RNA sequence: AACCCACUCCCGUUGAAAAGGUAGGGGAUGACUUGUGGAUCGGAGUGAAAGGCUAAUCAAGCUCGGAGAUAGCUGGUUCUC
RNA sequence: CAGGUGGUCGGGUAGAGAAUACCAAGGCGCUUGAGAGAACUCGGGUGAAGGAACUAGGCAAAAUGGCACCGUAACUUCGG
RNA sequence: CCUUGUCGGGUAAGUUCCGACCUGCACGAAUGGCGUAACGAUGGCGGCGCUGUCUCCACCCGAGACUCAGUGAAAUUGAA
RNA sequence: GAUGUCGGCUCAUCACAUCCUGGGGCUGAAGCCGGUCCCAAGGGUAUGGCUGUUCGCCAUUUAAAGUGGUACGCGAGCUGGGUUUAGAACGUCGUGAGACAGUUCGGUCCCUAUCUGCCGUGGACGUUUGAGAUUUGAGAGGGGCUGCUCCUAGUACGAGAGGACCGGAGUGGACGAACCUCUGGUGUUCCGGUUGUCACGCCAGUGGCAUUGCCGGGUAGCUAUGUUCGGAAAAGAUAACCGCUGAAAGCAUCUAAGCGGGAAACUUGCCUCAAGAUGAGAUCUCACUGGGAACUUGAUUCCCCUGAAGGGCCGUCGAAGACUACGACGUUGAUAGGCUGGGUGUGUAAGCGUUGUGAGGCGUUGAGCUAACCAGUACUAAUGGCCCGUGAGGCUUGACC
């Protein structure tokens, strides 16, 4: 019935969906621009920004909390050293979404995700 | 006449003795008078009444000139109340002051809409079995009509679709408290609609 | 108790040990019976010697249930176990001593007997 | 914020600080027979809500070989007094595992003095 | 189930009268003079007069 | 348990399948299961026997001849005055 | 084309075990995708208080399940 | 057959079940007659545990149904 | 050259020859109860034991557990117990294959809805210039039930037993609508505990897979088993019946003229839709005041300038939603995400320091994490664009300078 409920399913099971947004974030903090699908970008912006907010405070407990949800050495190394310092004085709103055409094969509307200062 | 408010959530107050009164809290913007329909140009006798705060770039020039025959500078919605006999001017102000304790009132409003409901929810039918040999049909409706004569489905048959957000009036609810400082009515019982909706409060005539 | 064929014990000395609901008295089809209502029991398991024989249609009032009794507050008393008290043809009890607590919600004019006989 | 502001005015202080796993004693009012009086109800606390005026706890007593539990509304004018006689560590929030155990198995431990 | 009589040329063409198209949300870029869709990145890579890709 | 078999429910019936599937079942060192090679044939074989099986066909196969079998029985029978 | 097809090889950690749960070697992502999250259908999870009142019938689901020791009835072809 | 024969037991209530009666329309001795421990994916009743079977359904998770792009059947049909 | 047969489930609709409730006449009607017959179809009209059963017989209720029609309602809605194709057996009949309007065990229930119908929901055009908003109600649906106490009053009535009519107050049951403050349920997106194993170079810490691995709890939303509300009062016109005056027919007589009382049925009354009500209604307010030619004259047609009020596409969304539609908003900015404080949930994180040979305990210590909630804040995303809609609103007649 969906009244005042939040979060969308994307026709995947709950363990796929957890392990896919963990994998779209870990590729966004390597290349800083991803050509992805439009409903998958509206829900990437509720996973990525709690990693950038977390990166503004260096700690052994924060570098373990960061590693336990984007599990990679290179993404934790890319945070806490470059990001969380470049974005040191911007309150919220760390990345933007620009709609761009449609897919050739289907009609899946596309979007870019791009970090805001680059 | 009546006052137009908003549903703002249920609460609960206690009396002196110890019982609990379930209370629905209703916020009232003070309501301006737009017209006064007399009986010689219109037939009936009624009054337009308006709640406020609509942005200036959303009113059309047909409505902006209509809200300037009386200096009202009006907002969302225009409702109309049919009345027995009371004089009113063009630009007036109607508050919560005409209510007291006791004073069983009527409360209308749109309900909460459920999308496309089946017959176990819309009409409260019963279900077939779940284990004893039963095929795919577990929550479907049963039969519809008789066989050869009349040969068709009678008009008014109960089938599925749209438990609506249609209008419904709860009848004869009593007022617990009138607050002329925070502009509240407190009504004992249920009030139709979601929170943050729009509601009408009229003095009851069923009695 | 609260439905036909609900095993529930008795809170009485001269009675049986367990009885079973067969009919909820009252209206046309009362489906449930709360605390303070008349049901009709059959005797399912008697004590080796009391007063009531095994397998006899009697009449009882309901005094304790796991669903609870609700007052004009958000305050409910909720026991653990169901319990009845047998009656005669007229609505006076059979036994002498009532076991365990009762509630004060039960006390009406016809039930001033069993409220006085029980340790609440 | 208009029902969040009425609910401050019904709250006038009646209760002390406590937790699940305590042994409180509660003085409740009895209105029967045209004479008000008190009544003591002492047991072990197993639940708590904290919604404001909609706060309510739950206390289990073993009376005459028969269990009973009573859910009290906190800011009622019926719940008058509330005293704490013992407290201990339970490391859980709701003690619903005591609707089964009866005797020496249902002993609240004492890490907490 | 099946039909009992076939449908004529009239009652077949009346069904498909509610079936047309539209995509007219076009926009001319102020700088480059290039046509694209409203609230979309232009096919060269400009959105509201700024190179993004 | 492999392995052989087919007792129950539901799904499927234009099936993924001209007889399956997912869950549960029975036998599992023997009157066992099975690979290769051979023997028995149409009023004739085989059969712990049901009228069962003999190339998706069986109270007597499949194919080509007698044969354009016979039908007091159905259906159809075409340009004008 | 979810079916059918004889024989060898067959590691690691738990386990009596070629059962079962994770993994090595090695191999694959089942040749239409993207949405949104109505009724109803299918395969599943939990449930107040009752506990066969359902029904041709406890059909189906739920429950039981391990190893060691104690303990064990009528009846009998004296093995059970 | 008449028939839910009559009598006792079990249930608050038993056309089935168990034990007897003899008036066997129409039992009966190798088309065997009466008993019988152990075995039945066997027929019929009863009981404990157990439960969404049920009073009466409420909620959640997947695959379809619905919308968009690609491909694209079937039975049926004197004419509307 | 096929109309699928008994009982059950689901969903029903009409009749009145009335089971209950409503109004009355007569009684061998004292009172409480009844018996019988006229008027009345508004709403109601049981759970079980046994049987394939409808039926029936029982146990226990209740205000009452009505009788019939609709292919003995209803299988392109369900079941398949009965009848019931092939297997097997008893009793009887026939020498035999076999049979019985006799019993007993086992046995596959097919379909993607084209049209009428129905329940929901949109597009096109119309309403005589065009828009925005508010409405009268012709007409049509929804609803309609009842117990037990207590006061009247242990009064009227009656040897006594037993016990009321009319009126009033109370709180239950069955059904319905709304609604989550309470009491619970669910809550695979929140927080813990724990088992086997693989991994991140190892120890610590943590993450995959095992039905959400198995469980303890639980916010928002949704929901009933929870919470609240409902059925009327009254007015008209009547049915059966009860009359008042009164002739024909000097009396009598409720009727022929005249004049009343009269029940849940009828018409309003209460809730909802409702101008496609082609008879297309009514009020307030807003907008638009440029030519030319052809040919014919409500003058028509074309050419060129002009496109207003407004609406739509598009974007951010919504307690609105299958798609649509509706509602809120687009930098005139709090529409959605993030951020900062709360609130709620869960139950003292890691790291260090200690105590111990060790698991573990203790300062660390109401810690840390916290989805859907509340309040604020332009940090990111809602682009000062395009398309539609024009240019003063026909003619007759009456009033009206
Ligand atoms: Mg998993
Ligand atoms: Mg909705
Ligand atoms: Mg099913
Ligand atoms: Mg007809
Ligand atoms: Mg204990
Ligand atoms: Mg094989
Ligand atoms: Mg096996
Ligand atoms: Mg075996
Ligand atoms: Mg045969
Ligand atoms: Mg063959
Ligand atoms: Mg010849
Ligand atoms: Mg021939
Ligand atoms: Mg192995
Ligand atoms: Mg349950
Ligand atoms: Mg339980
Ligand atoms: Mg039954
Ligand atoms: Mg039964
Ligand atoms: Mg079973
Ligand atoms: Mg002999
Ligand atoms: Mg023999
Ligand atoms: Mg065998
Ligand atoms: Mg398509
Ligand atoms: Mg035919
Ligand atoms: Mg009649
Ligand atoms: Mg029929
Ligand atoms: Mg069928
Ligand atoms: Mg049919
Ligand atoms: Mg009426
Ligand atoms: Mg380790
Ligand atoms: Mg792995
Ligand atoms: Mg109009
Ligand atoms: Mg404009």
């Amino acid at each position: 019935m969906r009244h005042r409920k939040s979060g969308r399913h994307l026709s995947r099971t709950s363990a796929h969906r957890k392990a896919m947004f963990q994998n779209m974030a870990v590729s966004l903090f390597e290349h800083e621009l991803i050509k992805t699908t439009l409903p998958k970008a509206k829900e990437l912006r509720r996973v990525a920004e709690p990693l950038i907010t977390l990166a503004k405070e260096d700690s052994v407990a924060n570098r373990r909390l960061a590693f336990d949800r984007t599990r990679s050495k290179a993404a934790v190394g890319k945070l806490f050293n470059d990001l969380g310092k470049r974005y040191a004085n911007r309150p919220g709103g760390y990345l933007r979404i620009l709609k761009c055409g449609f897919r050739a094969g289907d009609n899946a509307p596309m979007a870019y995700v791009e970090l805001v200062d680059r | 006449i009546g006052v137009v408010g908003r549903k703002c959530g249920m609460t609960r107050i206690f009396t002196e003795e110890g019982v609990s009164i379930p209370v629905t809290v209703i916020e009232v913007e003070p309501n301006r008078v737009t017209q006064f329909k007399t009986e010689e140009t219109d037939g009936y006798r009624a009054v337009q009444v308006t709640a406020g705060e609509r942005r200036a770039s959303r009113v059309t020039k047909a409505q902006a000139g209509h809200f300037a025959k009386a200096n009202v500078a009006a907002g969302r919605g225009v409702w109309e109340f049919r009345l027995g006999e009371e004089q009113y001017a063009a630009g007036d102000q109607i508050t919560v002051d005409l209510f007291q304790a006791g004073q069983m009132v009527d409360v209308t409003g749109e309900s909460k809409g459920k999308g496309f409901a089946g017959t176990i929810k819309r009409w409260n039918f019963r279900g077939q079995d779940n284990t004893h040999g039963n095929s795919v049909s577990h929550r479907v409706p049963g039969s519809i009509g008789q066989c050869q004569t009349p040969g068709r489905v009678f008009k008014g048959k109960k089938m599925s679709g749209h438990l609506g957000a249609e209008r419904v009036t709860v009848q004869s609810l009593e007022i617990v408290r009138v607050d002329a400082e925070r502009n509240l009515l407190l009504v004992k019982g249920a009030v139709p609609g979601a929170t943050g909706g729009d509601v009408i409060v009229r003095p009851a005539a069923k009695a | 108790m609260i439905q036909t064929q609900s095993m529930l014990d008795v809170a009485d000395n001269s009675g049986a040990r367990r009885v079973m609901c067969i009919k909820v008295l009252g209206g046309s089809h009362r489906r449930y019976a709360g605390i303070g209502d008349i049901i009709k029991v059959t005797v399912k398991e008697a004590i080796p010697r009391g007063k009531v024989k095994k397998g006899q249609v009697m009449t009882a009032v309901v005094v304790r249930t796991k669903h609870g009794v609700r007052r004009t507050d958000g305050s409910i008393i909720r026991f653990d176990g169901n319990a009845a008290v047998l009656l005669n043809n007229k609505q006076e009890p059979i036994g002498t001593r009532i076991f365990g607590p009762v509630t004060r919600e039960l006390r009406t004019e016809k039930f001033m007997k069993i409220v006085s006989l029980a340790p609440e | 914020k208009i029902i969040q502001q009425i609910e401050a005015e019904q709250m006038n202080k009646e209760i002390p600080a406590f937790a699940p796993g305590d042994t409180v004693i509660v003085q409740v009012k009895v209105k029967e027979g045209d004479r008000q009086r008190l009544q003591a109800f002492e047991g072990v606390v197993i639940a708590k809500r904290n919604r404001g005026l909609n706060s309510a706890f739950t206390v289990r007593k073993i009376s005459n070989g028969v269990g009973v539990e009573r859910t009290f509304q906190t800011y009622s004018p019926i719940v008058d007094s509330l005293s704490v006689k013992r407290r201990g560590d339970v490391r859980k929030a709701k003690l619903y595992y005591l609707r089964a155990l009866s005797g020496k198995a249902a002993r609240i431990k004492e890490k907490l003095v | 189930a099946v039909q009992q009589n076939k449908k004529s040329r009239s009652a077949r063409d009346m069904r498909r009268s509610h079936d047309a198209l539209e995509s007219n949300a076009l926009s001319v870029e102020k700088s480059t003079g290039e046509v694209h869709l409203r609230h979309h990145v232009s096919p060269d890579g400009f959105y509201r007069g700024r190179k993004v890709v």
